[PDB]
């Protein structure tokens, strides 16, 4: 799991928001993306996967806000059972602000899903002034 | 400028409220009446620019 979009209609007629984490930096595009019927990043190789189809979004019109920032810690390869990492975030909108606040917590086992009884807080992480409206999001993979 | 400025533009044509502090580019034509336009520059069918 990377990514995620977020928009009203989503059909290069309303501005988009994209963020995504799979790259070598963590990139935030507010822009006009016209996404095709097929948001993946995972179809490749037998067993292995790549960074292929970088251009899930067909058309890149007239649109504004771009941001890059410093990449996030993950793991490296990919393993069956044992998942260590477990990771939280909270996506708001509130007085013209996208607020993202994040949480990574590694070192959990257990064998059932659905996550435990923690208590733990969430610090934040970003704010930004994209000054649009969304209705509907949708998450990317890779 | 005297031999026309209309590089400037405005919005009259939303039905709907703002929150404070967001940009909105609505470049289809809005439709009033309840009746599908389907149809570019009819009646009641203006654009919103
Ligand atoms: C971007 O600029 C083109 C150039 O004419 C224009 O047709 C289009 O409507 C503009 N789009 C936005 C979202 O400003």
């Amino acid at each position: 799991i990377r990514g995620w979009i977020f928009g009203t209609t989503l059909d290069s007629k309303t501005q988009s928001l994209l963020i995504v984490n799979n790259a070598t930096n963590v990139v935030i595009k507010v822009c006009e993306f016209q996404f095709c019927n097929d948001p993946f990043l995972d179809h490749k190789n037998n067993k292995s996967w790549m960074e292929s189809e970088f251009r899930v979004y067909s058309s890149a019109n007239n649109c504004t806000f771009e941001y890059v920032s410093q990449p996030f810690l993950m793991d490296l390869e990919g393993k069956q059972g044992n998942f260590k990492n477990l990771r939280e975030f909270v996506f708001k909108n509130i007085d013209g602000y996208f607020k993202i606040y994040s949480k990574h917590t590694p070192i959990i086992v257990r064998e059932p899903e659905d996550l435990p009884q923690g208590f733990s807080a969430l610090e934040p992480l970003v704010d930004l002034p994209i000054g649009i409206n969304i209705t509907r999001f949708q998450t990317l993979l890779a | 400028k005297v031999s026309g400025n209309y590089n400037y533009l405005y919005r009259l044509f939303r039905k709907s409220n703002l929150k404070p502090f967001e940009r909105d580019i609505s470049t289809e034509i809005y439709q009033a009446g309840n009746k599908p336009c389907n149809g570019v520059a009819g009646f009641n069918c203006y654009f919103p620019l």
